[PDB]
């Protein structure tokens, strides 16, 4: 798949060729209740970074984007992906990296006496112009060079920053609602409490960690031999619903008590009005557009191209890898095209530009994995999926009255699971864990019985250099650097590791399909 | 659009058909070159 | 041990020709930090109940006994028993059923006008002289007619009445504090919060369930392959006072919410100081007392020793079985007569007589049991830590800034991980758990290979109605009943069973060793 | 004891040993009554 043709268009032609014959088994794959079970469980892990990010970005950018460009984009993105992509496990929608982006260009036009959105529109046509030529050259050839070591740095550093901010979520719950003595009773709820309200915190963690439970639980008991096997397994299935399910009925139960509930705008309309329209004039709203920027925008189109596409690639390594037992095949150079040329598109309606995110591509990979007989059996390579989250993210708006009944608390021990799940697959997790085993509990894997022991142990701990490192850099004012950081990794594994290490001990710790050299 | 917008010659359909244009332009020029080298 | 000689107190001479010789040994071998953890453990698992049931003690006979009566009994016999008794790992302390037998003897007495302390004084002589024909005549050996099925019914309902008592404690904290959206912020404390608190119930939910996991999870990290073994084994073997700790701490930094706390009185004194003094006149304190409830309290005697031996001699069939690894002995007829005896001289002082608890010594012998590289390997089988409990036990009125600062929710997780982990040896919960596995699933077991699943499954179900006929019982005033209700199983197991099973299915389900008929 | 206690003509040691004496007197009565049993 990663191989240069020399044809213009070549790896597009290929990824097209390679998986669209796949199209029909596409839609009669998705008819089985895993997938459905998938589809609830994706939906929020889809819809809630949605919403928080899109609270955030109407904060920091005067809702010139918010909740509804970003759900509308992810849903309609997340269509368009899952009808034509040539991975459908994927899942596109916005991220921390696009968040701080759109920060860092609001206080550049904020200074520049610049229209942001207008801004966003030139970045959007040159993000098309850009990622054209890189299809066009295969440049997404050059991923081949993505080694096991970075693709397992990015994947358990991302892991990590999820489970970080979702225990931030819950501590700065605790802090607007402390424990105290009294409460002024008579608080003002609306738009949220201004004040410390009673039993909130300590009800927000007993939601979250009763949700992490059950979800544990129900993911014990479907490898258990309790019940029968099709009802244990279409139980455990189900596990996250059924444990979202629980805690939003305990929840729902408790009316006294306040908790924070999922909030989604009123209806599809601009979350400013005054400031700009669904369409965004590439001349200026306004103002006129200045010419000089109009050609400026390619550095911070180079810079999101970067991001996105670090991003997307990465994850579509992950997600792909030979162990996962993907028989479906994968296109980067289509996918590729198709993300960036979507979020080049949605910039003209000022709408985000979306990226395929890990965390959420991973966990709706795991969601449709099949365990046989332990061992990865098959996963449920389908489009199904995928499009059905979008439509639910699409719908959000007209669903309040169910969404404002669930809990965050209940979404954060969903984050948790997926957090703590995510970690399954990766080899340096794997090694992190054997640093706190005596060497003779080290299973028979060829980077143990192949290499010594300090060696392994050496060369796991050069990686958490690395992973100290990139989480340096994150937080930092220079946090959009952090791609290059990453990038960094690839000589390291191609230059320097050599000087320290044996060609068959590198062989056996960083191998593309966990083979014994 | 939404309250006053400033009016422009090119309406929205008309600008960004230009700008696609110079875009597709501008591609075709790379391509060509491209094509052009590794030949001669 | 259940032999019958023939000669007059021959068991009782023969339980201390067994175990006397094991003298030396009895005290070597607590010389580990496993019997200092046992130690931690077992102080909390006997004080609380002391506590809790002496002032509920209180509550219902005016305070004629009370806190500080249950603990220097508990103190002092606990101290006789594990230096004089032939199966020192039993813990001897007040049950259920006898404050409900304090409860009904203090209504009778009130209804006749009777002086409840000297009528217990009477059932207290005739006590000891009940043990004494027993112990002469060898009336324990009785106990071998008591089998596994009679055992495992008393034990799982004991668990299980244990199980819930432990969460109604949970439901009460919720009762008392309800959660509200507004309270009271001058609410008097002393000598207990008199109207509903924040945060109260809701972090004693968060104790309790933070405490039970961390003792589970300390459990499990004790037969993990992680860290250097010797220090692994060590701080599993601390887990439960390393979990009480941590829980304790926590409960300690957070200085605005009011959790309930550990309550001693302030000295060694009588709980009414004008109703009774320590020695109790046998012919009345205030009236004088009649002669024929003199002659008449022998039938509360009977009722007494009935529970006493039932419980006692039960948890010492339960402890040493021989697949428990217990290769020092046991003594039947020795044990019942220092508890019994020692029962009988406490009511001389206006204190309780106690029992062999079951709960508690279980977890007493689990706490000391050393597993194998799965397989019990041996039991840390000595006197010292039941002395050392005892011991705490009469000093817990001195360390009263030690207790006052821990709440009663660590000691609620606590309990919970006893009632969770006392279900591990008992064949009965083991065939329940087989009514939800598939056959294909069920263990290589000599009751599973050698009896039809149904034929089982229906073994299993006469013994679930009989736990269900005894949970009745207990949920009436009948409750003293019980034991007689329970020895109706013996007929059951001998009689009844035979007409509707096998004998080799019987000798493969009802098996005194767990060996293949 | 404690407050004011009725005055019984024994005290407390020499109550509890007239009824040890005598339970001590019925146990070997019954334990000499066993050994004339069995033996005739
Ligand atoms: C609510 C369910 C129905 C209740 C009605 C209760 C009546 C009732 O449900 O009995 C039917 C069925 C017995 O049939 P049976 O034992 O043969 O069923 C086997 C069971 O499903 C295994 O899980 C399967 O293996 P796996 O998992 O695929 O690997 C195995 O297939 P295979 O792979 O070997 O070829 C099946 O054969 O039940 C049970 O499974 C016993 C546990 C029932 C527990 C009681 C239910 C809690
Ligand atoms: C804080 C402690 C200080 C650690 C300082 C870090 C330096 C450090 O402690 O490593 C040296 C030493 C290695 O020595 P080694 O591997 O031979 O030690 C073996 C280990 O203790 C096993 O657990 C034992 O088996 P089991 O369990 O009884 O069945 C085994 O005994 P045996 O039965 O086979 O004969 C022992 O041989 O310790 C470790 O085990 C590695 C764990 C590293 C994890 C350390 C993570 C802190
Ligand atoms: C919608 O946009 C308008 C204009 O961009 C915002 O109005 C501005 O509000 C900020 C905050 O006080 C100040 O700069 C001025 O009061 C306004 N400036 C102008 C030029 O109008 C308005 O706040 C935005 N609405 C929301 C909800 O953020
Ligand atoms: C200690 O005992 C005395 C009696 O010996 C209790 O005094 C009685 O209290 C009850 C409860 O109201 C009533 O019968 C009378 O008020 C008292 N009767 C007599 C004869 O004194 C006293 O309440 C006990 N102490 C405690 C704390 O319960
Ligand atoms: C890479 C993508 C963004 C296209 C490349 C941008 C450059 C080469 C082109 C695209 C469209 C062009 C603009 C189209 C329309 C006008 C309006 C006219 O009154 C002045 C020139 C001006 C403002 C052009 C300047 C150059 C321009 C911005
Ligand atoms: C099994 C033990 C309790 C012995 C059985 C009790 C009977 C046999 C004995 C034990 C002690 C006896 C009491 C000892 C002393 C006196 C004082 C005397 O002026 C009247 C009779 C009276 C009150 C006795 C009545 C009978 C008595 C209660």
């Amino acid at each position: 798949p990663l191989q240069q043709t020399g044809q213009l268009f070549g790896g597009l032609v290929r990824d097209i060729r390679r998986r669209y014959p796949y199209y029909l088994s596409d839609i009669t794959d998705a008819f089985s209740p895993q997938v459905l079970a998938a589809v609830i469980f994706i939906y929020f892990a889809a819809l809630s970074p949605a919403i928080t990010f899109g609270g955030l970005l109407g904060e920091k950018t005067r809702n010139q984007m918010g909740v509804s460009e970003l759900l509308i984009s992810t849903a309609v993105q997340g269509i368009l992906f899952a009808l034509l992509g040539a991975q459908p496990l994927l899942v596109v929608g916005f991220s921390g990296p696009l968040l701080v982006f759109e920060e860092a260009f609001f206080s550049f036009c904020e200074t520049n006496g610049l229209e942001y959105i207008v801004g966003r529109v030139w970045i959007g046509f040159w993000l098309i112009l850009l990622v054209v030529l890189v299809v066009a050259f295969e440049g997404s050839f050059l991923v081949r060079f993505i080694s096991r070591y970075t693709q397992e740095i990015f994947s358990f550093l991302i892991s990590l920053i999820f489970i970080y901010e979702t225990f931030s979520k819950l501590i700065k719950i605790f802090q607007d609602h402390p424990l105290q003595k009294t409460y002024n009773y008579n608080v003002l709820m609306v738009p949220k409490p201004q004040g410390p309200l009673p039993n909130t915190a300590l009800l927000s963690l007993v939601l979250m960690a009763g949700t992490f439970f059950f979800a544990m639980m129900l993911r014990k008991f479907k490898n258990s031999s309790y019940f029968p096997g099709k009802l244990r397994r279409v139980i455990g299935d189900f596990g996250v619903p059924i444990s979202i399910l629980i805690m939003v009925l305990v929840d729902f139960f408790i009316q006294d008590t306040y908790t924070q509930k999922l909030s989604v705008p009123d209806g599809f309309k601009v979350s400013n009005s005054s400031a700009r329209g669904w369409v965004i004039h590439p001349l200026g709203l306004r103002s006129e557009f200045p010419i000089w920027m109009m050609f400026a925008s390619a550095l911070p189109a180079l810079l999101v191209f970067i991001l996105i596409f670090l991003e997307s690639q990465i994850t579509t390594l992950i997600v792909s890898k030979p162990e996962r037992k993907m028989v479906k095949g994968s296109g980067f150079h289509l996918d590729l095209l198709l993300v960036v040329g979507m979020g080049g598109v949605a910039a003209l309606f000022g709408m985000p530009w979306l990226s395929a995110t890990t965390v959420r591509s991973v966990t709706h990979a795991n969601a449709l994995t099949v365990m046989g007989k332990a061992q990865i059996q098959e996963v449920k390579e389908q489009r199904i999926s995928g499009l059905l989250v979008a439509v639910l993210v699409g719908l959000s708006i007209l669903m309040e009255p169910i969404l404002s009944r669930i809990p965050l608390a209940v979404l954060f021990g969903i984050f948790l699971y997926m957090g703590v799940t995510s970690l399954s697959g990766i080899q340096l997790f794997d090694r992190i864990l054997l640093l706190f085993k005596p060497p003779k509990y080290h299973p028979d894997v060829p980077y143990v019985k192949r290499v010594k022991t300090w060696r392994m142990h050496l060369f796991t701990g050069i990686q958490i250099i690395c992973l100290a490192v990139l989480w340096v850099v994150k937080s930092t004012p220079a946090s959009l650097a952090l791609p290059f950081v990453l990038i960094l990794t690839v000589p390291l594994r191609r230059v320097l590791l050599p000087l320290i290490f044996r060609n068959v001990e590198l062989q056996c710790l960083d191998a593309d399909d966990a083979k014994a050299t | 659009g939404e309250r006053v917008q400033l009016a422009h010659h090119f309406s929205e359909p008309e600008i960004t058909l230009i700008i696609f244009g110079v875009m597709a332009g501008v591609i075709g020029t790379i391509l060509l070159i491209s094509y052009g080298i590794r030949r001669l």
